[PDB]
């Protein structure tokens, strides 16, 4: 929902966030819970999930998530699935 | 830089490859364990390296064997000696030794960040509140200014004494599970030792070169940015103290005015343990 700037930010808040999860040692999690998750991040970097994001064309969404420093598409609730 | 870096075990030099083998094999060297017996290269290091030395030495191993993962059985062997090496149960551990130095690095390696997140919130409470307050914290009569009331301090001084203990009985659930391994690999071989309060010398132990230091120096530690004023310095001291005669199952003798302070210390003495 919105305008580029603010998906992006979206998806630069859910790779962060998986990111956060797995390195820190306040959880202590497991060593087969950080393999998952591993893969997880790994798959969310995924062209597939940048469309899934409504992101598309865009290579880099750390790029175009600063992109002022420096609609059209549909949204479908498989995605959202 | 990255690409370079990550390339891989094809490009580097025959002598870059043998200093790693070599290396590795003194590593292994080391990490040796015969079968019913402790670490041959351990009980070596721990008898002939000489005491200026003594730290540097336990800082290299406690780097070794965890990651090497084998660290339970280091300071199993490690405290294997010590409880033989040491006879009166007050006397365990508390002197310089070698066991000391593992066990303290152990604990500032391993609970630093347990023991900053334990104690900011409860630094935050003195730090504003009882600030405002300016809630004094001396006990005893002679070191007590005139315009002081000594059961005031005292009331204040225990109810910061049941806030800083019930925050940690409450965050008992959160430790590191080495910690934990750290604390079970003592706990078994002092019952080992004796029979009676095996877990009360572990306890001891545990507040005297943990908790009890962080009381002490909280700018020391590093939690707080800042140091105190003096009069919440003397009132950390005096934490120190008592939560000490709580782990040591025991209370005040020489000091009259913590002498209404042993029913409270021996009313925990069960929860604590």
């Amino acid at each position: 929902t919105g305008p580029l700037s603010l998906r992006a930010s979206t998806h630069g808040l859910v790779i962060n966030i998986i990111h956060s999860l797995c390195t820190c040692s306040q959880l202590h999690f497991s060593e087969e819970t950080k393999q998952v998750l591993r893969l997880s991040l790994t798959e969310f970097s995924l062209p597939k999930f940048y469309l899934l994001f409504g992101i598309s064309k865009v290579k880099s969404a750390a790029v175009i998530a600063f992109r002022s420093s420096y609609e059209r598409e549909t949204f479908a609730l498989t995605s959202l699935e | 830089l990255t690409k370079i870096l990550q390339q891989g075990t094809e490009f580097d030099t025959l002598a870059e490859t043998v200093l790693a083998d070599r290396f590795e094999r003194l590593v292994e060297l080391v990490t040796m364990m015969g079968d019913q017996g402790e670490l041959p290269i351990a009980m070596a290091l721990a008898n002939v390296v000489p005491c200026s030395q003594w730290d540097e030495l336990a800082r290299v191993l406690v780097t070794l064997f965890d990651s090497r993962h084998l660290l339970y059985q280091l300071l199993w062997n490690m405290f294997s000696k010590e409880v033989e090496l040491a006879d009166s149960m007050q006397t365990l551990f508390r002197g310089n030794s070698l066991a000391s130095k593992i066990m303290t690095f152990c604990f500032k390696v391993y609970g630093a960040t347990y023991l900053q997140k334990l104690l900011d919130p409860l630094l935050r409470i003195v730090i504003t509140s009882s600030d405002w307050q300016h809630v004094s914290f001396e006990v005893d009569p002679t070191r007590l200014e005139p315009s002081e009331s000594l059961e005031e301090n005292q009331r204040n001084l225990l109810q910061m004494t049941e806030k800083f203990f019930h925050a940690i009985i409450s965050s008992s659930s959160e430790f590191p599970p080495q910690l934990r391994s750290v604390c079970h690999c003592l706990y078994q071989v002092v019952s080992q030792r004796f029979p009676q309060n095996s877990i009360g010398a572990v306890g001891s132990a545990m507040f005297l070169r943990f908790i009890n230091p962080a009381i002490v120096s909280p700018y020391e530690a590093g939690i707080l940015d800042k140091k105190p004023p003096p009069r919440i310095e003397r009132g950390l001291k005096l934490m120190s103290k008592i939560l000490q005669s709580i782990a040591n199952h025991v209370l005040f003798t020489k000091e009259e005015h913590m002498r209404p302070f042993n029913d409270f210390v021996k009313s925990n003495f069960d929860a604590a343990r």
